[PDB]
Formats: structure tokens, C-alpha cells, sequence
């Protein structure tokens, strides 16, 4: 008559800007986006700090600025744009200063596993990046679909 | 437990009699129980298919 | 307004001319058939099946 058939199809490992794992992670709150909009899977840089309040300008990173941090997925505060997860200007922002996530990428070569991390102008990670971090790689090297993401391990500035 | 793109060659019917050679093969093999999963189209991870029995 | 055969996503096959110039070709409509109803599911991972022609 006919034969039956089974088939298996395996999820994704993960998606852009989210906790990689559940080790020694820290989250600051109070950052409000100073201008523009902050990608999820993208680093930022602070503006100014607040001596009084307490409060934290951050913004997308630029030329010649040291990141601080990359923002964290969340299905609340953020604010669905051009098809993507985003933060607006103005309200709160959840960086994290320490911890693994993974995030955007331009570069097409698997990384090594205790190497530094070079990000580009616009704040994505890439191989050959002039801005130099103190991060260092995790070995997390996968793809969602037309996607590439890399795990990275933060420290604390 | 064959692959499911060979079930498209054993549907091919005898050489002049009509029927397929699935259906001469449970005649003559009774008892025995066909079935197709998708995990034996890539065993070696280069595109190497194969069949259980 | 987007017509059947020009929506961007879906499944297009190039085929053989079933009547080339004037001979007819039987046995290759067979084969496209059969290819064309096993793309819907492998795609699909079996939840659709091919009902209609």
C-alpha cells in the first residue's frame, strides 16, 4: 500500500542579544536612552552620569568610544520596530556590564576561544574592528537563519 | 526502515505484470513491517544514506 | 494585486516540455508529479500533504 513517514527538525541554539547562560551575570537598570535607538544585539557607550540622581545617558557606540555594555532581550520594555527588537529614545534600557550574551556579527571566520573582541563603529562585533574591548570570545559561534551571532563574555569596566 | 526517498523506488511496478515490488516483496516476505524515518538520509554527515534491517 | 503564479514565496519548478514540438513525453509528467508531491511535505515536515492537481 504505502510506506509511512517520521521526519526531525532541531531548533535554533538562540537568538540575537540574549543571555547566553546562567553564570555570574550583572544587569543595570536606570540607563535612559540619551538619542537615537540602541539595536538589542548591539554595544552602547555613556554620554554623561548623573552626580546627583543617578541616572545614565547611554547611546549607540560611535567612532573612537569605549563600549560599556549590550543590551538584553526583554519582552516588555522594548518596542517592536522595522521588523526587529529595539529601544527608543527615552525610558529605560537593561544593559549588561558583566556576564555572556549573544550578540550581532559581521565577521564570517569561527573565533578563537581566549581572544579579545574588536567591535566596529556601530557598535557589532567583527574580526577586524578598530574599537578594541576587553571582552573576550566564549566559543558560541551559530547562525538564525540569515542571522550571525557569537557569544561574547563581558567584565566589568 | 528506509529512508523516504527510496520509497519512490520501490513504487516502481514489475517489470510487465502491474503491481510494485513492494507488493511482491510483503507477499513473498510476510510478517515483516516497512517503515521510513528521516534520520538515515545523512549517517556520516556527507550525504550517505542507508537501511536497517 | 499579486496573481497565483506571481506570488514571490512559493515553489517553482522548471520542467521539460510534456509535448516537445509535437512528440509527447508520457513518463516524465509522472516524475514531475511525484517530485512535486514529495517537495510539499519534506518542506512541510508532514503537517500538509498534497490533496489536489
Amino acid at each position: 500500500a504505502q510506506i509511512n513517514a517520521s521526519y526531525q527538525r532541531d531548533m535554533a541554539i538562540a537568538l540575537p542579544g540574549m543571555v547566553a547562560d546562567t553564570s555570574k551575570y550583572n544587569i543595570d537598570g536606570a540607563c535612559v536612552v540619551n538619542e537615537g535607538d540602541v539595536l538589542v544585539g548591539a554595544a552602547v557607550q555613556v554620554v554623561q552620569a548623573q552626580a546627583v540622581d543617578g541616572h545614565k545617558l547611554v547611546k549607540a557606540l560611535t567612532t573612537g568610544t569605549t563600549p560599556y555594555g549590550v543590551a538584553i532581550r526583554s519582552h516588555w520594555q522594548t518596542v517592536n520596530a522595522q521588523n526587529q527588537m529595539i529601544y527608543e529614545d527615552g525610558g529605560a534600557i537593561n544593559v549588561m556590564t558583566s556576564g555572556r550574551v549573544w550578540m550581532l556579527s559581521k565577521s564570517t571566520e569561527a573565533p578563537t576561544f581566549g581572544s579579545a573582541v574588536k567591535l566596529d563603529v556601530d557598535g557589532q562585533e567583527k574580526s577586524d574592528g578598530t574599537i578594541e574591548t576587553t571582552w573576550t570570545y566564549a566559543g558560541g559561534w551559530t547562525k538564525y537563519k540569515d542571522i550571525q551571532l557569537v557569544e561574547v563574555q563581558l567584565h566589568q569596566l | 526502515l528506509i529512508p523516504p526517498s527510496m520509497r519512490k523506488v520501490l513504487a516502481i511496478r514489475m517489470p510487465e505484470t502491474t503491481m510494485s515490488y513492494l507488493d511482491y516483496f510483503k507477499s513473498q516476505n510476510s510478517g515483516i513491517e516497512i517503515d521510513s524515518i528521516a534520520e538515515l538520509e545523512d549517517i556520516d554527515g556527507a550525504g550517505t544514506k542507508g537501511v536497517l534491517v | 494585486i499579486v496573481s497565483v503564479f506571481n506570488h514571490p514565496n512559493i515553489t517553482k519548478i522548471t520542467s521539460g516540455k510534456w509535448i516537445d514540438v509535437s512528440t509527447m513525453k508520457p513518463e516524465t509528467a509522472e516524475a514531475e508529479l511525484t517530485q512535486a508531491i514529495e517537495t510539499i511535505e519534506t518542506i512541510t515536515r508532514g503537517q500538509h500533504r498534497a490533496t489536489n492537481i
